[PDB]
C-alpha cells in the first residue's frame, strides 16, 4: 500500500521492489573429522612424525573435550524431561537439536568401526546420512606414499613433518560455533562436494553465501582415536508469497531559509496487510530478493506508517546537523532537489530558477531539456517518466533537548499553579 | 627365526629357475623381505624386494628378467628367474627389512643362502 | 641417487688396540644404518643394526654412534680371529646400497 | 535483597548466583627484546645477512623512536613536579609507573651491560630474549660445518626476514598475547619466578589483555625496553552478580515486556547493575579490571527489591522476547499467544484474560505441550503454586509526540 | 570565542588547538595489473605451469567479470541521467565513471606497447598510465638465470610455488579493494608507484591519510588476463580561521553528591561558527587534522552558550560508574573535586577541606606539595595558573524522561478534575 | 646430470623380444630421445619425447618411463635392427649421452 | 627440412677453421641448434649451443676456444675454431633442439656432417 | 659433496697469447675462491683470494672473475717465469678441497 | 705478517710427532687457522681445522688418530700425530682463514713448512 509517486512531495525515495526468503526446515548431516592420517604398508615410516603430531594435538583437543563436559543440559534424557535452572526459547530449540543427536549414536558408531582402517579421503554412508574426511590422506597418497621409492624415509619424513605442521597451524584458527567456510577451505576446498548427494545442487550464488554463515556445533570429541564431530543443518529455502522489501533514502527539506529531514528507517517492509520497517543486518542481498534466518520485521511508530501509506501531512521531521544528508537526486528520468542550497540553472548557465519560499523541493520533469545543479549539465531522458503541504509533526533525536524541553514544561505549569 | 634353501645348482645359459626360502618362527606377515646377491670375491650388491601387499621393487641389471612372490598364508618366499645370463653367478640370500621405528621387538634375520 | 664410500679400504693392527672404521654418505640417510661382519665361507651377520643397538649376542667390544651422513663404529680391543671385513649399509630407500670393505686384519 | 520468587509472576527470570574478582595490586615486571642474535664463532658468517636485516629494521626502529620524543611528559622529574598541559586521573596512574621504570633506569642499564655478550635465549637476575636464538644454537651455527656458509647464509636470511614480518604486525600499546606468540612461550614459562603459577584457566585469559608500554628504544644496539604489570586477584567479600532475562506478558491480547539490564548486582546494601562487557566470565567469578556496578533507576531497584506493582512496562516491537521458559521443573509462559497443551495433547489450557502469565508446578499434571513438542516434567522441582501502572517508550519519536501533546493540552488550559 | 579560563570553575577542561586539512581535489591515475608474466628466450620452459596458474585465476576473473555486467548505469554535458534512483554520493561516483570512459582509448594504445616486454614497472603519459606484470622482477633475476644450471624442471617447480603463493596472496582482499593490499603485492611502498604526482610532498601522517582511499575496478579484460584500477591521489590544503581542541570533564560536587557536565570528545571553532567535531573517521596529526569531510555538526544552543563564557547555562548529569575522573592537574596546579578524594597541603597530616557551597576546588604558589589520596606533587613555578548554580538538570536515559513524562501527564489530569 | 644406460652388450635371436634401459641420476622429467646410429651413417630417431613415434619408423618400436627410469623394448626383431642405441637427455640447455649398447 | 652441412677438412694443430650448415624447408627464427660430436669409434658428445637471441653455451672440453654464431635472415649456422688440439679429431653434426612442449608441430632433423 | 674440477689438465701456449684456465664446481660454493701458484721447489703463494681481489705485489696480468659454479683465471701477456701448476680453492666450507691441477709452456 | 713453522722430520712409522707453527705480527685470536698437505707430484689437499675456541674439525682421512690445538695466549699453533702410516710423507703447512666477509683489512698468510 505505499504510494511511492506522493512521497516524492516530502524527500522520501522508495527505490524498485525485491522478494523475500526464508528457511524454516533445516537437513541434518554429520561430519566425522578423523584427524590422523594412514600410511597403507609404508613399513613405519612417519611413525615419528605421527607421534609429535599426536602431541600438538593433545594442546587443542583436551581442553574441548573438558570444555563439553563442564557444558549444562536444558533436557536430560515424548522428548525428554526439562531438567533444573533456567532456560529461555531460544536455548530450548538447540537442546532439541542436540537431543536429535543421541537418537544418531548407534548409527554414527557403526560408520566409525566400518572406516576404522581405510585410505579413502572423503567417503559417504546412508541408511541418517554421515560423512567422514581424514587429515592430509589425499596429499599423503598423491605424493608421499609414492615418493618413498625414490627419496627415502628420511625426506618423505621431513616432507610429513612439515605438511602436519602446516595442517596444525591451519587448525587453531577455526577451533580458537566453528564458521562453515573456515572448515570447507581447510580440508581441500568446495561446499557442493562435500555433500555430493542433497539439496546443494539446486543453489545460487547468493544461496551458498548465506549457508556459510550457518555455524556447527561440536557434539562430540573421543581422546583415544582423535577425532571430532560436528552436526551441520543446511537450509531448505523457499520464497514466501505477497511479500515485498524496499529502500528508503531521504534529501533536505527547506523550511523557511533551514534545513530539515524526514527520518525514516534504512529498509521497508509489506507482507499481506502488515506494513512495517525490517532490519537487513543479518541478512544477504540479492538480485532478486533477499535471505533471513529470521522474519527482520519490527513495528514502526504509527505516524510512520500514516506517512508511508500515502498520507503525508503525518511524516515527521527533524534538524539537519551534519553534511549526510543530500540535497538532490536523480528520481526517474528528472531532479528533485532544494534548489536553495543548491544552485538550478537547467538550461543555461546563465538561466537560472528559484523555488519560492514557500514551497520545500522542485520537481522538473521535459520541461527543460537539460538541467545543472552546480557546475555539471545534464540532459533529461525521455524514455522515463515522472510527474509535477504542512508537516508540523516535528521531532528530535538527542535527549539534551528534550530535557530541556521536559524542564521547560515543569516551569511552565508551576506558573501555572502559582 | 628360520630360513631355508631351495634351488641352488647350475643351470645352462638362458635357462629358468626357482629359488624358495622358507621361513618360520615369527610374525612373517608384517615385514618387508628382499633378496642379496654376493658375486664370488666381489662386494655385496642387491636384487630385489616384495612388501607385504606384493607391490614389488627391481634393481636395474635385473629388470624385466626375474619375478619375485610371496606366499603369506604358508609363511614362503619364492624366486624366479628367466632369461639368465653369465653374470649372475653369486649366493642369493633372502633377508628381513627392519621397520622404521625403535621397537625393542625387532630382531633382524638371515638366510643361510644357496650357491647357484 | 644415494651413495656410500668408507675408509680405510686396508687397516694394520694388533690384538688390544683399537680401531676406527668411517662410512660417510653422499646424502642424509639419517639414523638408518646397519653393520655387517662378513668372513670368508660364512653367512654375513649383524652387528648394530640401527647405528646405536647391540643385536643380542653380540660382544659389548663393539661400539657404534653417529648421525645424519657421518658415521663410525669403534672396537674396544681386537680378537686375533675378528680380522673379518665390515660393511655399512643405508636402508632409508626401498633399495639398499652397501660401502667398499675394510680388512681390519 | 533480590526476591526471586515472587519476580516470577512478572516474567522476569534470574540465573543462579556469582562472584567477583578484582585487581587491585599489580606486580611490575621488565622485559628487554635484543633484535640482533649473536653468532658464537662462525668466522663472521652471516655479517652481510645481518646488516641486510638491521637495514630493514631501520625502517621501524627510527619511526618509533620520533614518536616516542615527541611524547608529552605529565610530571617532570616526590614523586615529582606537576608539568604543563592538560592530564585527567587516568593519565595519572600511567605517569607514576613511568617514574617508577626512570628511577629503575640505572640497574636496567647494569644488567643490559652484564648481558651485551652472551648466547643464552633467556636470563634472569628481570628477564631478557635475543631475537631468533634458539634457532641459531640449534642447527644454524651447526649446520655451518656441514653445507658451508652459502646455505647456512641463505636459510638464516629466510629466518630473519620471517621474523621482520612476523614484526611490523606486533607493532604496526602492543597486546601481552602477540609477544608471547612472536616467540613460542607461554606467559608462565616468561614469568616463572612470579605469582603466575597459582592461576587458573580463566584467570591466565585476563592478563592476556592489558596492554604493555614501550619506555625505551636505543638504536645503536638495536633493543626494546617493555613494562609488564602482572595483577594480583583477590575475590571481594559478599559481592553477588545475576543475570536476568524476560519474557512476554499478556494484557489484553497484546504483548508486553519488563526492560532490565542484562546483569544485576548487590553488594553490601548497594543494588545496581553490572556492565560486564568488558569483563572475563568464570564458573564462579566475574574477573573485572574496574568495579562494574553503575547506578540503576529508583524505580527499578525498587521493583527487583520486591515491590512488584513500580516495576514499568514497554510494547513488544520484534520476535526477540521469548514467550515461554523453563524455570523449576516446569514452565512459564504466555498461554494466550502460545498454545499450551496438558497430560492429552488435544487437552488445553487458557490462561484467564486477565492473568499475564501462567505458571505450571508439575503437580498439576505430568506431561505439558507447547505449540508442538511435548515434555514429561521433573518430580524434584522446587517451582511453586496484579497492575503496573507504569508504561514508558523507549524511542525518542515516541517520547516527542506525548510531549507535543501536552503541549497542546496546556495550550488549550491556558484559553 | 571559545574561553578556557573561566570553564575550570566548572570542571570542563580544554586541550591545545589544533588545524584541519581537508582534500578538495584529486589526482587521477590508472594502474594495470598484468598477472600473467613472461618468460623471454626461455624455450617454452614456463608453459604447463602458466596454464595451471591461468585455470586458477580463472575461478576468480571470472565472477569478478559477471558482477560488472550486473552493476546499474546511474549515467549515460556529461552523460544522461538514466533511469531509477541515485543520491548524490552515487553520483559523484557516476561523474568518475564516465571520466574514466572518456579516457579508455588511449589505455588501449598502452596496452599494445606493452605486450611483449620484460619490464616490471612502466609509464607513460599522452593521461599518465602505470603497468605492474604478476613476479616479472623475481622472473628476470632469478628464474630465467636459474635455467641455466639446474633445469627446466627444478626451474618449473620454483616458478608453479611462486604462482601458487601470488595466486593465495590475491583473492585476500580481492575477494573498494584498499591501497595496502596493492602496496604489499609485490613489495613497493607508495612513494615508488607514483614516481611523477604529489606523493613527494608529504609527511608521515600525510601517508596514512592516503592508504585509507579505497580503488576501484573498472575493467576486466579475460583474454589477456589483466585488471584496470582508478587511483584518487588527494591535494591537502590547509583550512584557514579554523581550529580544534579537546573537552574532558572532571566530577561536580553539590550537596554531597557527584555530577558532571556532557560534552562531546572534540570541539571545534570556524570563523563565527561554534560547535562539535566528529573525528572518527579522520587522522590525527602533530599540528592538525586530515578529514575527508568537514566534520562539524550543530550542537545544542545551551552547550554553545556554556563554551563561550556564559557559565550559568551548561547542563549537568548524574555520575553513575567511575569514569568520570575526580581529579586532575592542568598548569602547576591540581582541580579536583576536594570533598570525595582528600586533599592536603605540605604536610600528610594537613587537610584542605571545600565548603559545603564550592564545588571544586582551584589551587596554584599555594602550597608548595599537595597531597591527592596518598601520593604528594611539587606544584611547578613557572605555571600560569590563577585562583554558581547550573539550574538545568539532565537525563541520558530514556526511562527517566518517561517517568517524569508520566508524572507531568498525572499532574494535568490532577489539574482539571 | 649423469645418464646410466644398462645392458652394454646384447645378444639375441631374430623375433624375440628386447628391453634397454637408461636411468638418470636426478629428475630429467619426459625428456628423452631414442636414436639410433649404424656404423657409417648419420644417426636416426626413433621415439623423441620417450613416447611419440617418428614419422615413418616401423611399428615394432615403442618406449615408456618417466622421471628417472626409462626403458624401450622392440616387438619383434630383424636382420636390420642390429645398431647401437641412445638415450640423450635434453632437460638442461646443455646435453648429455648416455655410454651405448651393440644388440646383435 | 634438410640441414646440409659444409666446410672441413685436414689441418695441422693450431689453425682455424669455419663451418657452414644451411637450413631450408622450415622454419629457423623459432628453433635452438646444438653441435654434436663423435669421434672415431667413440660414443656422441656435446660441442656447444645457441638460442635464438645468441645467448651462447659451452662444453668444457672446447670452452674458451670455440665461436659460434648464426644468421637469421639467411638461413645458416657457423661454427668457429682457433688453437685446435689432437684430440678434436670427429664428425661434427649440426641439430635441432626440441620445443618443450606437446604440440603436433615438432619434427626434429639431422644433418649428414663433416669429417674434419 | 663438494667438487672441484678444472679443464684443460695440460696447456701449450706462446709469449704474449692468452692463456685460460676453468674451475667447475659440482655445487654453488659461492664467491670464495683462491688461485694459487706452484712453481717447483718454492712454497705455494696467492694471486686472487676472493676471485675479484688481487693481493699487493702480484702484476697486472693476472685476471680473475666469475660466480656461482664457474669461475675462470685469464692473463693477458705471458712472460718466460710464469711455468708452473696452478689450482683452485674453495674455502666455503671448513673442510677446503682442491682442482687437480694444470701445466703451461 | 710471519707465520714460522717448525718440528719436522722422519720417524719409524706408527710413531708420534709434535709440529709447531709459530705465529706474529698480527691478531691471532680472531683467525680461524687449517692445515694443508702437498704429496710429492701430486695435488694439495686440506688435512684439519681449527678455530677459536676449539672447535677441532678434521678430514675424513686422518680423523681420529690426530689431535690439534691452540694457545689465544702465547701466539701458539702445535699439531699431534698418533699410528703414523705410510700413506702421509709430504709437507705440512700452517694456514689462516678467511673471514667471510669484504672488509678491506683483511690479508692472507703461508707457511715455510716442515718436510716431513
Amino acid at each position: 500500500q505505499i504510494d511511492i509517486t506522493k512521497l516524492q512531495h516530502v524527500g522520501v525515495l522508495v527505490n524498485s521492489p525485491k522478494g523475500m526468503k526464508i528457511s524454516q526446515n533445516f537437513e541434518t548431516r554429520y561430519l566425522i573429522l578423523s584427524l590422523i592420517p594412514k600410511i597403507e604398508d609404508s613399513n613405519s615410516c612417519g611413525d615419528q612424525q605421527i607421534k609429535q603430531y599426536k602431541r600438538l594435538l593433545d594442546r587443542l583437543i583436551i581442553p574441548l573435550y573438558d570444555g563439553l563436559k563442564l557444558q549444562k543440559d536444558v533436557i536430560v534424557t515424548v522428548i525428554g524431561t526439562i531438567a533444573l535452572g533456567v532456560a529461555t526459547s531460544a536455548q530450548i530449540t538447540a537442546a532439541v537439536a542436540l537431543v536429535e543427536a543421541k537418537q544418531a549414536k548407534s548409527d554414527i558408531e557403526k560408520l566409525k568401526e566400518a572406516i576404522r582402517d581405510t585410505n579413502k579421503a572423503v567417503q559417504s554412508v546412508c541408511s541418517n546420512c554421515i560423512v567422514a574426511i581424514k587429515s592430509v590422506q589425499d596429499y599423503v597418497n598423491k605424493e608421499i606414499v609414492p615418493s618413498i621409492a625414490r627419496l627415502g624415509c628420511e625426506a618423505a619424513g621431513l616432507q610429513l613433518g612439515i605438511a602436519l605442521t602446516q595442517h596444525y597451524s591451519e587448525l587453531t584458527n577455526c577451533f580458537g560455533g566453528i564458521k562453515l567456510q573456515c572448515i570447507a577451505s581447510l580440508y581441500r576446498t568446495n561446499i557442493t562436494e562435500i555433500f555430493t548427494t542433497s539439496t546443494v545442487d539446486k543453489y545460487d550464488i547468493y544461496d551458498l553465501l548465506f549457508t556459510e554463515s550457518i555455524k556447527v556445533r561440536v557434539i562430540d570429541v573421543d581422546l583415544n582415536d582423535y577425532s571430532i564431530t560436528l552436526q551441520v543443518r543446511l537450509p531448505l529455502l523457499t520464497r514466501l508469497l505477497n511479500t515485498q522489501i524496499y529502500k528508503v533514502d531521504s534529501i533536505s527539506y527547506n523550511i523557511q531559509n533551514r534545513e530539515w529531514y524526514i527520518p525514516l528507517p534504512s529498509h521497508i517492509m509489506t507482507k499481506g496487510a502488515f506494513l512495517g520497517g525490517a532490519d537487513v543486518k543479518e541478512c544477504i542481498e540479492a538480485f532478486s530478493s533477499y535471505i533471513c534466518p529470521s522474519d527482520p520485521g519490527f513495528v514502526l511508530n504509527h505516524e510512520m506508517e500514516s506517512c508511508l501509506s500515502g498520507n503525508i501531512s503525518q511524516c515527521p521531521r527533524t534538524t539537519v546537523t551534519s553534511d549526510i544528508v543530500p540535497r538532490y537526486a536523480f528520481v526517474n528520468g528528472g531532479v528533485v532537489a532544494n534548489c536553495i542550497t543548491t544552485t538550478c540553472t537547467c538550461n543555461g548557465i546563465g538561466n537560472r530558477i528559484n523555488q519560492p519560499p514557500d514551497q520545500g523541493v522542485k520537481i522538473i520533469t521535459k520541461e527543460c531539456n537539460t538541467i545543472g545543479i552546480n557546475g555539471m549539465l545534464f540532459n533529461t531522458n525521455k524514455e522515463g517518466t515522472l510527474a509535477f503541504i504542512t508537516l508540523n509533526n516535528s521531532v528530535a533525536l538527542d535527549p539534551i533537548d528534550i530535557s530541556i524541553e521536559l524542564n521547560k514544561v515543569k516551569s511552565d505549569l508551576e506558573e501555572s499553579k502559582e | 627365526v628360520q630360513l631355508l634353501e631351495s634351488g641352488g645348482g647350475l643351470v645352462r645359459p638362458g635357462g629358468s629357475l626357482r629359488l624358495s626360502c622358507a621361513a618360520s618362527g615369527f610374525t612373517f606377515s608384517k615385514y618387508v623381505m628382499a633378496w642379496v646377491r654376493q658375486a664370488p670375491g666381489k662386494g655385496l650388491e642387491w636384487v630385489s624386494s616384495i612388501t607385504s601387499g606384493e607391490r614389488t621393487f627391481y634393481a636395474d641389471s635385473v629388470k624385466g628378467r626375474f619375478t619375485v612372490s610371496r606366499d603369506n598364508s604358508k609363511y614362503t618366499l619364492d624366486l624366479e628367474m628367466s632369461r639368465l645370463r653369465a653374470e649372475d653367478t653369486a649366493v642369493y640370500y633372502c633377508a628381513k627389512m627392519f621397520k622404521w621405528d625403535y621397537d625393542t621387538s625387532d630382531f633382524g634375520v638371515w638366510g643361510q643362502g644357496t650357491l647357484v | 641417487d644415494f651413495q656410500m664410500t668408507q675408509s680405510p679400504s686396508t687397516l694394520s693392527a694388533s690384538v688390544g688396540d683399537r680401531v676406527t672404521i668411517t662410512c660417510r654418505a653422499s646424502q642424509s640417510v639419517g639414523n638408518w644404518l646397519t653393520w655387517y661382519q662378513h668372513k670368508p665361507g660364512k653367512a654375513p651377520k649383524i652387528l648394530i643394526y640401527k647405528a646405536s643397538t647391540l643385536q643380542s649376542g653380540v660382544p659389548s667390544r663393539f661400539s657404534g654412534s653417529g648421525s645424519g651422513t657421518e658415521f663410525t663404529l669403534t672396537i674396544s680391543s681386537l680378537q686375533p680371529d675378528d680380522f673379518a671385513t665390515y660393511y655399512c649399509q643405508q636402508f632409508n630407500t626401498y633399495s639398499w646400497t652397501f660401502g667398499q670393505g675394510t680388512r681390519v686384519e
